[PDB]
RNA sequence: CAAUUUU
RNA sequence: GCGGAUUUAGCUCAGUUGGGAGAGCGCCAGACUGAAGAUCUGGAGGUCCUGUGUUCGAUCCACAGAAUUCGCACCA
RNA sequence: GAAGACAUUGUCAGGUGGGGAGUUUGGCUGGGGCGGCACAUCUGUUAAACGAUAACGCAGAUGUCCUAAGGGGGGCUCAUGGAGAACAGAAAUCUCCAGUAGAACAAAAGGGUAAAAGCCCCCUUGAUUUUGAUUUUCAGUGUGAAUACAAACCAUGAAAGU
RNA sequence: UUGACAUUGUGAAGAGACAUAGAGGGUGUAGAAUAAGUGGGAGCUUCGGCGCCAGUGAAAUACCACUACCUUUAUAGUUUC
RNA sequence: GUGAUUUCUGCCCAGUGCUCUGAAUGUCAAAGUGAAGAAAUUCAACCAAGCGCGGGUAAACGGCGGGAGUAACUAUGACU
């Protein structure tokens, strides 16, 4: 049989970043995702409810609804030969506010 | 398969019996009055070989 | 029940005909006891046929039958259908009492597939039609 | 119906013979099985009385010991220690109250052979306490049934008359219905016969 | 598994729609079928010669079916279902376990 | 009715 | 699937109010004979498949389960 | 003469029936067959630091089990090591100190966890109901599985929440 | 091969079976008796015997109101071999 | 079915097949009887043959293996 499981081949990623062990801090729950906003994607194995998916790591992406601890996101995945934008669905513990448009903005 | 040669036999195609020495019926004779009330008196002509 | 034929029971095709000893014979009894007389009685026409008595394996019946060409038959006029050479032998080709239901011909919805002659009306509707200007 | 006016008109007077009190009883027939499933359960509703003469073996200790001298017998306390296992054997009705929910330390070595026992069989300890004072004398079955079946209670007094049992003897009729399946037998009761002492056998 | 009675949780109903007691049970097939309409247009092929006419079951590969327990409403007395997954062994009665003290090997 | 051995 | 059938100290018959775990065969001891043998008695073993009812109490009357076959059918 | 309403004859029903008929007898395969399942799945690696990826490659696992081993709340420190106390020893219970996890979390591997997600108590049934969206496999079909809601009903906690 | 039905008509005897009547008896203890029933009672009776308020046994003990289980039996009504 | 003559045809009936004038309900067709209901219908009992059970059967199909201990030194085992 052959590994296509939901976390396959992914152990090195889910790690929580060796000295960095302990519970998320608390700088991440005092922060706002108002709809509009571009954020990223950065996978934490310290809550196993609700992760972004293997695939979707790193990238960037504009969010769309918010609910109690709940962010949708955007993100472009191909098939071939199109782009798809993909509405996935997040915890909130996973986002950092991408750093990339303040010096387009400022 | 073929049909066994104790099936093929029993439809009289050549196990006839062979019937040109037969001289007649081996039986004798039935009922006359003659018969069952009294006697009547054979008399014997020849031996023979039925075959 | 008429069973078919068939050298020592071999059927010699696909199972669903593959049974034997209980085929129908979809004919009645009573016009198999017509044919038999009317192919030693050819010069007679048989008019009707009805039933009389039922033995262990015999159902008797008794027909009725009448001359065409006997001369009170040709004139007479009550019957000159008989003397008229249309209805000669007109029980082999089943068109007696029982020529007219084991045909199948009544009037109806439940009498439809065979309403005029089941051969007829098989292939007048599986035939297709094309006109000069097709439409 | 088991009389309209069939059999039982004329066959009760003449018996005024004896003069010791007499009640005919009652039996039925439904047949059942080596289970004890709905035998003889399903507590009646018999609004004529008995005017028993048994003992009840009351457990109430309140004042409204009142209540419990004009609509009972036998008035004791709660020093059911040492005496009563081999006493009682010949007892129809008991009741008890809710001081008792407690206190079948020592009833339970008694009941074992007339079989009263203080179980979901016989409870005592009944909530309201006003319902339970003029009917519940009457006799009507709550048993452990036998093998296979017992349906009993006497039918009337045979000196009082048969005002009543035209029409309480049609719930006289509604006893062994409505719990158990049709597995019992219909027309359990049937023929009628009568004889408390002094009548004579007579099939209906 | 073990699993109790009583099953406080939530009736259909239209009385309460309200958490409520619910006995449960368990139940098998009933009676099995006839003249239920897939059966007799079965019959239908069935009479007559050629003989099994739609496909007869051999490749079995199970073990084990699915246990289902229906509940049992006590106010508006309806009967709704529930269905557990796979298991080899089941019951429906006591044996609370208690925490680990009766080991005795 | 049935009974084996004693360098 | 579905209806019956049997589970007993190691093994086989036991065992039917329900009061009774017994016999035989396996280890140990006593007897018997001048002794060896064979033969006799005794020592002990048992959850009567289990659980609940049944009842004064059950192997015995049941229901459920575990195992062992007998049969009987067969639209996913 | 026999025999007699029994046989025979016909219809229907059961049993026997390779005598006879019709058919079928997988697939992947360093030829084919045998062996195995690489024929649905899952874990780590070969995988060439987003993702995708092969071989009868590698080392393993699945067709279960759970009234709690689920859910919540409260409360405790684990494996080990040093040191001690009658029988007590290499291994028994009680106590002190160190103790970043070296233990435990039903079941293989990997991730994860410390006033816990480990262990000990208390209470419970959210292991409900109505239909939708979304991610992975994807042709962006289904099934399996999972995430976040809304409308209701409730369990726990002091509530926030869960 | 086996059964059912026609084929197919007229008889006697035997034997069950089935209900309908009726019938007698019936285990470990005691109570007062070879104790298989029930809800209850305390008396009709030539007895004042048996009961009971008396013992004791799983049981209450004369009576079935209705049968549990029998055939062991008797007759006609249902048929069957 | 073996294949002149001569001389022999050992043991095994648990499996498979055949047979039997054995006994029970253990299963077992349609039809027929009975109960319910207003009926179509459901349920129950009787349930023939055959299976099953027990026996017979090898010039019927066939089968003929193992393991311990024991004989004056070993060895082997006549013996159980
Ligand atoms: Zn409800």
């Amino acid at each position: 049989g052959k590994s296509h499981g939901y976390r396959s081949r992914t152990r090195y990623m889910f790690q929580r970043d060796f000295r960095k062990h302990g519970a998320v801090h608390l700088s991440t729950y005092l922060k706002v995702y108002k709809v509009g906003d571009i954020v990223d994607i950065k996978a934490n194995g310290s809550i196993q409810k609700g992760m972004p998916h293997k695939f979707y790591q790193g990238k960037t992406g504009v969010v769309y609804n918010v609910t109690k601890s709940s962010v949708g996101v955007i993100i472009n995945k191909m098939v071939g030969n199109r782009y798809l934008e993909k509405r996935l669905n997040l915890r909130v513990e996973h986002i950092k506010h991408s750093k990339c448009r303040q010096e387009f903005l400022e | 398969g073929r049909v066994i040669r104790n099936q093929r036999k029993g439809a009289g195609s050549i196990f006839t019996s062979h019937t040109r020495l037969r001289q007649g019926a081996a039986k004798l004779r039935t009922l006359d009055y003659a018969e069952r009330h009294g006697y009547i008196r054979g008399i014997v002509k020849q031996i023979v070989h039925d075959s | 029940n008429r069973k078919r034929p068939v050298p020592k029971g071999a059927t010699y095709g696909k199972p669903t005909n593959q049974g034997v000893n209980e085929l129908k014979y979809q004919r009645s009894l009573r016009a198999t006891a017509e044919e038999r007389v009317g192919r030693r009685a050819a010069n007679l026409r048989v008019l009707n046929s009805y039933w009389v008595n039922q033995d262990s394996t015999y159902k008797y019946f008794e027909v009725i039958l009448v001359d065409p060409q006997h001369k009170a038959i040709r004139r007479d006029a009550r019957y000159n259908w008989i003397c008229d050479p249309v209805h000669k032998h007109r029980e082999a080709r089943g068109l007696t009492a029982t020529g007219k239901k084991s045909r199948g011909i009544n009037k109806g919805h439940k009498f439809n597939n065979t309403k005029a002659g089941r051969r007829k009306t098989w292939k007048r509707q599986n035939t297709l039609s094309l006109w000069r200007y097709r439409k | 119906v088991k009389e309209l006016l069939k059999y039982s008109n004329e066959t009760k007077k003449r018996n005024f013979l004896e003069t010791v009190e007499l009640q005919v009883g009652l039996k039925n027939y439904d047949p059942q099985r080596d289970k004890r499933f709905s035998g003889s359960l399903k507590l009646p509703n018999c609004p004529r009385p008995n005017m028993s003469i048994c003992i009840f073996g009351d457990a109430f200790d309140v004042d409204r010991a009142k209540s419990c001298g004009v609509d009972a017998m036998s008035v004791d306390d709660l020093k059911k220690l040492n005496k009563n296992k081999k006493l009682i054997k010949k007892l129809s009705k008991k009741y008890n109250a809710f001081i008792a929910s407690e206190v079948l330390i020592k009833q339970v070595p008694r009941l074992l052979g007339p079989q009263l026992s203080k179980a979901g069989k016989f409870p005592t300890p009944v909530s309201h306490n006003d319902d339970l004072y003029g009917k519940v004398t009457d006799v009507r079955s709550t048993i452990k049934f036998q093998l296979k079946k017992v349906l009993c209670l006497a039918v009337a007094v045979g000196n009082v008359e048969m005002e009543e049992d035209v029409l309480v003897n049609q719930i006289l009729m509604s006893v062994n219905f409505f719990v158990s399946l049709l597995k019992k037998n219909w027309q359990n009761v049937g023929s009628l016969v009568v004889k408390s002492s002094m009548g004579p056998a007579f099939r209906l | 598994v073990n699993v109790p009675k009583t099953r406080k949780t939530y009736c259909k109903g239209k009385t309460c729609r309200k958490h409520t007691q619910h006995k449960v049970t368990q139940y098998k097939a009933g009676k099995a079928s006839l003249f239920a309409q897939g059966k007799r247009r079965y019959d239908r092929k069935q009479s007559g010669f050629g003989g099994q006419t739609k496909p007869v079951f051999h490749k079995k590969a199970k073990t084990t079916k699915k246990v289902v327990l229906r509940l049992e409403c006590v106010k508006c007395k309806t009967r709704a279902q529930l269905t557990l997954k796979r298991c080899k062994h089941f019951e429906l009665g006591g044996e609370k376990k208690q925490k680990g003290q009766a080991l005795q090997f």
